[PDB]
């Protein structure tokens, strides 16, 4: 479904794409963050863990993740504990998994944003 | 046999349902004679392990020793409950965030804030005295209630369990920068809760909502990484200004202990 939006109308794609940014930034300019980049920025799962309290309305005690990940490893750890996150918040478990996101899946990562997108449109 | 079967659930006469949210729901009920409320938790995966857990970690909210301390009366273990429930006195005036930021009929003056604040000093110098200390417990106007007397009773319903998430913290403003920023374990937690309590002073002299106008999110990550912190109030006596400055000490070995500033409340009372 979300991959006809992705593969077979990619000026849709980049519409989609361009939602997703106004989205993010919308909540991360409140951190003075700023994503420019939708390939890369969240791949280390930082930004995640920070939009999900953005959108729940809770702040994520800084010893749950790691805000400057050193590792692949601590990469996948952040963007696991993000999907639990978004589970805790009523979404069903994110089909990709966390290395997928760390890889800078494009798909992945805007699959996971989309979702988030859609649950949470209408948060001031 | 187990030591304690707990409340059985069947007996919980349900009256009206308060309030709903990400933790569970709250009602307002009717249990062996007394007029209580139950809140029904909502937990993700939830495991005879967790259930276990829940059941070890009620026994010790059944604090019934202090005047200032509102005990769990007791709780419902699940299974056999539909879900693991707390029951505890229903409190006439609710909480303390309540009593001051949404009271439409009153406003407490301010002998009956200093009263709030020695009657928490008083109930948190107490709870100081536990061995362990209650593990998972936040001080905040929202787990302080105010019972039919007018008296202010730290909630024991209101500790977070083991099973709930802590990475999702809910009222930040309240916490200490150090305990924003490492572990439980890596704190001293009783000088934490004189944060907490700075924080409440400041609440009692504003009647201002600390960091109303930010986020959650907002809030942890200024005061964690860019040192934001209340604005001392204008115009309040030099000794007010000194127990607030002391109580919020950077340092969390110089804030005082709540058994040092209970006397210090205890001449701030018009009584
Ligand atoms: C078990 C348990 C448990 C766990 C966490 C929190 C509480 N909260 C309370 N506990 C005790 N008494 C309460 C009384 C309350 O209202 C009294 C009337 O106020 C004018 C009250 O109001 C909640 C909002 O209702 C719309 C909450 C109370 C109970």
């Amino acid at each position: 479904a979300f991959d006809t939006l992705f593969d077979h109308a990619p000026d849709k794609l980049n519409v989609v794409k361009k939602t997703l940014i106004t989205f993010v930034n919308k909540h991360l300019n409140k951190l003075n963050l700023e994503v420019t980049e939708l390939e890369t920025q969240f791949a280390d799962g930082v930004y995640l863990v920070l939009l999900m309290g953005l959108l729940e309305g809770y702040f994520v005690p800084l010893h749950s993740f790691f805000l400057t990940p050193d590792s692949f490893e601590q990469k996948v750890l952040n963007v696991s504990f993000a999907f639990e996150l978004m589970q805790d918040g009523g979404l069903e478990k994110p089909k990709p998994r966390p290395e997928d996101i760390v890889n800078c899946d494009l798909k992945s990562t805007l699959r996971v944003l989309y979702n988030l997108f859609t649950k949470y449109r209408n948060v001031e | 046999m187990n030591k304690h079967s707990g409340i059985d659930f069947k007996q919980l006469n349900f009256l009206t349902k308060l309030n709903e949210n990400h933790s569970g729901e709250l009602w307002k009920g009717r249990w062996q004679g007394n007029d209580i409320v139950v809140k029904v938790l909502k937990v993700r995966d939830w495991s005879t392990r967790k259930s276990r857990d829940f059941n070890e970690e009620c026994p010790r909210l059944r604090i019934f020793s202090h005047p200032n301390v509102l005990p769990v009366l007791g709780a419902c273990q699940s299974p056999p409950a539909p879900h693991p429930t707390l029951i505890t006195h229903w409190m006439p005036y609710g909480s303390l965030y309540n009593v001051l930021h949404e009271g439409t009929n009153f406003v407490v003056d301010q002998s009956q804030a200093v009263k709030f604040a020695l009657d928490m000093a008083r109930g948190m110098a107490f709870l100081h005295t536990l061995e362990p200390l209650i593990p998972r417990h936040a001080l905040n106007s929202r787990s302080v209630m105010i019972d039919e007397d007018m008296t202010a009773r730290i909630s024991m319903a209101d500790v977070k369990f083991s099973f709930q998430s802590p990475g999702r913290m809910y009222a930040p403003a309240w916490v200490a920068p150090e305990a924003l920023q490492k572990k439980p374990e890596d704190t001293n937690r009783r000088s934490a809760d004189m944060w907490s309590f700075a924080v409440l002073l400041w609440e009692l002299v504003t009647r201002e909502v600390p960091f109303a106008d930010l986020s959650n999110m907002e809030i942890g990550m200024k005061v964690a990484l860019e040192g934001l912190r209340p604005t001392i109030p204008p115009g309040i006596s030099p000794h007010v200004s000194k127990l607030m400055k002391i109580c919020m000490n950077e340092d969390p070995a110089k804030r005082p202990k709540f058994d040092m500033i209970v006397p210090i409340l205890e001449k701030m009372q018009d009584k």
